[PDB]
């Protein structure tokens, strides 16, 4: 199945069924983070999904086609993290993202803490557009987790 | 080997719980893709 929507990325190599990450299917392309799959091929029931593009520094990878998600944070409005935690249901979490300030510009960042198996969950704008993926960030002084809004480049 | 299974639709929800602060952080991104605080 290549139906649009959000998917869990599961593995059996360890104890039981374990959720390594989360991904997005859009326009026949599966979008997740690199550290989730480490570029490995994926199975979708009877089919198989092979990586098409990936970048370790961006922590992104696409399957069966180019990166299709092109929306970005307008910067101002609040967004929603469609978190799909391991063993739990997808739930939308509205938040006003912060700012990751780097030498190469500013990127939005949401201060939401979820198990590592939530890596790759999409972040949406008010129109439902995927503006980035969740799962690449830092740990601050009190030790909660703040993830960047990681978005790829279409075309 | 890994596999995928659907978890829901990509949709904004108006009855969504609102949480989380909006911190502004100076970070550095290394070649391996790991963020670090400055």
């Amino acid at each position: 199945e290549t139906t649009d929507g959000v998917y869990r990325v599961m593995t059996r190599r360890l104890l039981g069924s374990t959720q390594v990450g989360v991904g997005v299917m859009q326009e026949g392309v599966f979008h997740t983070m690199w550290h989730v799959t480490k570029g490995a091929a994926l199975r979708s029931g009877e089919g198989r999904l092979d990586p098409y593009w990936g970048d370790v520094k961006q922590d992104l990878v696409s399957y069966c086609g180019p990166w299709k998600l092109d929306a970005a944070w307008d910067g101002l409005s609040e967004v929603q993290l469609l978190a799909v935690p391991p063993g739990e249901r997808a739930k939308n979490i509205q938040t006003l993202p912060g700012i990751f300030k780097t030498k190469d510009g500013d990127i939005g960042a949401v201060a939401l803490d979820y198990p590592a198996g939530t890596s790759g969950s999409p972040i949406l704008d008010k129109c439902g557009r995927v503006i980035g993926l969740y799962g690449n960030g830092v740990v601050i002084k009190n030790g909660s987790y703040v993830s960047a809004i990681t978005q790829g480049k279409r075309e | 080997d890994m596999y995928i299974e659907r978890a829901g639709d990509i949709t904004w929800e108006k009855d969504a719980e609102v949480t989380g602060n909006s911190p502004r952080l100076d970070v550095a991104l290394d070649e391996s893709g790991d963020f670090s605080l400055v």
